[PDB]
């Protein structure tokens, strides 16, 4: 079990850390996030009471250091750090526990919901989309844009996901134009999982941090790239029984934990209609199907 | 954007571009078989490749054959199309080929996109006009030419005859809907009006009868008046 200490905590904020969130006044005498379970990556974001716009955060990984929380009076924002001195480190965390200003990570023990969001995500990738190689963690808010939603201004600032795009040469083998518009199982397979990916899982694992960024900051490219991810695979009629197996766990577990009040903005329903009803895969999806006409019948 | 009303006069400037189409591209007759079940039996069709300021019409035919052993036919009959108006474009010199593409129908947008990707600089364009280039079958020529062809086959035409020498773009243009509108509605009369006259011919090389200005605007004003009696009768006002 791993902790996060907070120097201090100067301005009223709505602090999360994964799925968990804890509002904290100003000047509460708050001073981290205790029992944080090692083997996953993880969010602490935030949310203050004044700016109920931009939301942001840091994804992290405990094996990687030591990290800790400081509110900037300058920059006006709580920001994550290294403490590279272990003594140092591991004193903070003992004088704070004794005093018991430290929540405990909020984990029931019948649960797996972090870990299914989080199976394919490895801190290391994250760290390949989110550029910036002087930090062993990741910040991310709800304004930063793609590297496609560029194409079409900072690039230091970008998420650096792999661009899919259907009406691109990429996509399209010459000569192939109408087998591999409507059987994208070509793009997929050589393209993107043999290709760029190398397996399904690095795959698997930028459509879960895709969707988490989209959930936790309202980040609008991120809900692009989760739905392109998902069409591209429900849109091509050759697919690895593993894959789809594990595709309808994994979104089971996002439809289940989204806000219910999101539904509007986080579900396009032009994509979800297609793949659960029109396209190739929509009898795979069987546990994905049932949750969403259960709780989102609407957008159906 | 989508072409309307409002960006009408843009056909006549100095960019190239094309219309395109399909309607006449997958052709059936519909009939019933010994068991008394439905069929169809294809003809041979036609791709409508115009360009609207100058009249020339690439008209490629499409031959029966190409639908042999293949399924969803008026799906394919979409990227058909798109392959051969990508093949003519490919054929042209570069400074021939148009900077934009109007499809008649919105269902061809991404089939031509796909099939357009060598050419991120020409525009794929969908029109809110209602234009009435299905009934280029009922100009005889073009009809007769279709029919008649054994293979493959592209063939030429000014689809204005020679009006330009003497009119505008804009004018020919509104003369030439103005007559396939008329043949829409009702061939039989507007075939009718056209021919009524045995003294005016339509040359060899010519779709049309070689119709003085008044003639035409006889013509002109019988079309409309066909137009309008067509529309009462439909919607009895």
């Amino acid at each position: 079990m791993n902790t996060v200490p907070f120097t201090s905590a100067p301005i009223e904020v709505t602090i999360g850390i994964d799925q968990y969130s804890f509002n904290v006044k100003e000047n509460q005498p708050f001073h981290g996030i205790k029992d944080i379970p090692i083997g996953h990556v993880h969010v602490i974001h935030f949310q203050h009471a004044d700016n109920s716009s931009m939301r942001y955060g840091y994804w992290f990984d405990c094996r990687m250091g030591n990290f800790y929380i400081q509110y900037d009076p300058k920059d006006g924002l709580y920001k994550m750090m290294e403490e590279r001195d272990g003594a140092k480190f591991e004193n903070i965390v003992h004088n704070f526990k004794e005093r018991q200003m430290m929540v405990s990570y909020p984990k029931i023990d019948e649960d797996d919901t972090w870990y299914n969001l989080t199976e394919f995500v490895q801190m290391d990738k994250i760290r390949k989309i989110v550029r910036k190689d002087e930090n062993q963690f990741s910040y991310v808010d709800s304004s930063m844009t793609t590297v496609q939603e560029n194409e079409l201004s900072d690039p230091a600032h970008s998420l650096n996901y792999t661009v899919i795009n259907f009406k691109s040469r990429e996509a399209i083998r010459p000569g192939h134009e109408m087998e591999d518009f409507l059987d994208k199982s070509y793009y997929l397979n050589t393209v993107m999982l043999q290709g760029i990916f190398k397996n399904s899982s690095n795959y698997f694992g930028e459509l879960q941090f895709a969707f988490l960024n989209a959930m936790f900051f309202g980040n609008y490219g991120s809900s692009l790239q989760w739905h392109a991810m998902i069409e591209l695979i429900c849109s091509s009629a050759t697919v690895p029984k593993h894959m789809l197996d594990k595709l309808d766990e994994i979104l089971y577990y996002q439809i289940k934990t989204l806000p219910e009040q999101y539904s509007d903005i986080l579900l396009n329903e032009r994509v979800w209609n297609i793949c659960l009803y029109s396209s190739f895969q929509k009898n795979s999806l069987h546990n994905t199907e049932k949750i969403m006409e259960n709780k989102y019948p609407e957008l159906l | 954007g989508a072409m309307n009303s409002s960006n009408y006069a843009e056909l006549f400037n100095n960019d190239i571009k094309l219309f395109v189409d399909d309607t006449n591209v997958y052709r059936v007759t519909v009939h019933k078989t010994f068991e008394g079940n439905v069929a169809t039996k294809a003809i041979n069709g036609c791709i409508f490749t115009l360009n609207p300021k100058t009249g020339h019409l690439f008209l490629k035919i499409i031959h029966t054959s190409v639908w042999a052993g293949q399924k969803r036919l008026s799906q394919l009959a979409k990227w058909k199309t798109a392959e051969e108006v990508s093949a003519l474009v490919r054929s042209l010199p570069k400074e021939e080929q148009p900077k934009q593409i109007i499809v008649t129908r919105k269902a061809m947008l991404d089939p031509l996109e796909v099939h357009m990707l060598d050419f991120p600089n020409i525009a794929i364009r969908p029109t809110e006009l209602r234009l009435p280039f299905s009934a280029a079958m009922s100009i005889d020529k073009l009809s007769d030419v279709v029919m008649k062809a054994t293979e493959p086959q592209m063939v030429l035409f000014n689809i204005y005859d020679d009006w330009l020498d003497r009119i505008s773009s804009y004018t020919a243009f509104s003369r030439l809907t103005l007559l396939l509108r008329a043949l829409k509605t009702n061939e039989e009369s507007a075939k009718m009006i056209l021919l009524s006259d045995p003294t005016i011919t339509i040359k060899s090389y010519h779709l049309w009868p070689s119709f003085t200005d008044e003639q035409w605007i006889t013509i002109e004003s019988q079309m409309r008046d066909l137009i309008l009696t067509e529309y009462g009768r439909k919607y009895n006002v």
